């Protein structure tokens, strides 16, 4: 309940056209702890923990 | 690009320009400080802070009635108010037993609602005079987004759920489709064909992928397509969330926000990308047209991307409007 | 900037 965990970019692979190349994602809910919330869902959860 | 006076003090999360059948151009806007905003733009992009109300909860989408009358809200405070802007008085119209996430007014030729998606699973519908709802209908997750455009309506929800609704006589449901992209959902928009019919939407995750799905293309498996967006890129490719998506009002072309702070131009029938702007200082996250498209308004906001080690409450949050529909205008 | 073709899958 809340971004209590620190963010970390998951990493990944993908292919660009045409070469192989590596990916981090920048998105809080790309980690499996958030995974199941959404970005509104975390940020609400955090002003009524009064932690902003 | 020129900024929008006396912007909201918390980061904004919705957008909305004015009907047609009002005279000049005004904008509302939501924020996470509980607060709903009026300007009206002049024909020079002087903007003229007109009116305000509040929500004891942060507001996460807005809409106008049809005749240009009302401004309907949706907040996390699990109800939605009616605003008659003439006597500038809100009263409550819809209740919900969780946060309201969208807000949309139907036009039907034999009814008129407001249509509410809740995290609390449900999707209610509003006669804006009576307290109970004169429909509801039930959704498999949360709401995250939807749209409306009469007889078409698509919502997505949590664990990528997606449905499309049909409107005459009464709205029920038409098809449940399955993603075409395989991360979390978070904004949609419905596109219209030549005849200005309702022909299919445009879906975007926070992976920097929006994928095209048209409702019954010839050839679905070349019809319907995705693409990568909103990735600043030997080295590794930072792939950002899209937070929101809109179609020009006149060329059929769309534009996207993300998370990246720059916003895109695109062309989906000739497969192209128009327009990429620069990387403003924060995250961009919401947008919207006027009535006839040549106004473009985007908000720069903190979109929690990061969570909250990266919230800096001193930052200044910005509305931009852009006065170029011939950047959208394709070749 | 320019028009460039979009990255599809």
């Amino acid at each position: 309940t809340g971004t209590t965990i620190k963010f970390n970019p998951p990493t990944g692979t993908d292919t660009m056209v045409s070469t192989n190349i590596s990916t981090k994602h920048q998105c809080i809910t790309a980690m499996k702890e958030y995974e199941s919330k959404s970005l509104e869902e975390l940020r609400l959860e955090d002003y009524q923990a009064n932690r902003k | 690009d020129i900024e929008v006076t006396s912007s909201p003090d918390d980061s904004i999360g919705c957008l909305s320009f004015s009907p047609p059948t009002l005279p000049g151009n005004f904008l509302i806007a939501g924020s996470w400080a509980n607060d709903v905003r009026c300007w009206e733009v002049q024909d020079s992009g002087q903007t003229i802070p007109k009116a305000q109300q509040m929500h004891t909860g942060p507001v996460l989408d807005v809409c106008w009635s049809d005749d240009g009358s009302k401004v309907f809200t949706a907040s996390c405070d699990k109800t939605a108010k009616m605003w008659d802007l003439s006597s500038n008085q809100a009263i409550q119209i819809a209740q919900h037993d969780a946060p309201v996430k969208t807000i949309h007014w139907i036009k039907a030729p034999n009814y008129s609602c407001v249509m509410t998606g809740s995290w609390d699973k449900t999707l209610k519908f509003w006669d804006t005079r009576s307290s109970n709802p004169m429909m509801v209908l039930q959704l498999p997750e949360r709401c995250y987004c939807a749209d409306v455009i009469y007889p078409m309506a698509v919502v997505a929800t949590a664990e990528r759920g997606l449905i499309v609704y049909q409107l005459e006589n009464q709205p029920s449901e038409f098809r449940r489709i399955e993603s075409p992209l395989k991360h979390q959902h978070r904004c949609v928009a419905i596109f219209k064909d030549k005849q200005n019919k309702p022909t299919g939407f445009a879906l975007g995750s926070i992976e920097g992928r929006v994928a095209i799905h048209y409702i019954n293309p010839p050839n679905p498996a070349k019809d319907n397509f995705t693409f990568k967006c909103h990735r600043s890129n030997s080295a590794p490719q930072d792939i950002y969330a899209v937070n929101g998506i809109a179609f020009h009002p006149v060329h059929g072309t769309l534009a996207t926000v993300g998370s990246d702070g720059r916003f895109s131009f695109w062309d989906k029938d000739a497969r192209t990308k128009l327009k990429t702007s620069e990387q403003l200082d924060q995250p961009i996250s919401a947008c919207c047209f006027n009535h006839n498209g040549n106004i473009f308004a985007y908000a720069s906001s903190y979109d929690w991307s990061k969570g909250h080690e990266f919230y800096n409450p001193q930052k200044k949050n910005y509305i931009f409007l852009r006065n170029a529909a011939e950047e959208l205008k394709p070749r | 900037d320019e028009e460039q073709p979009m990255e599809i899958d």
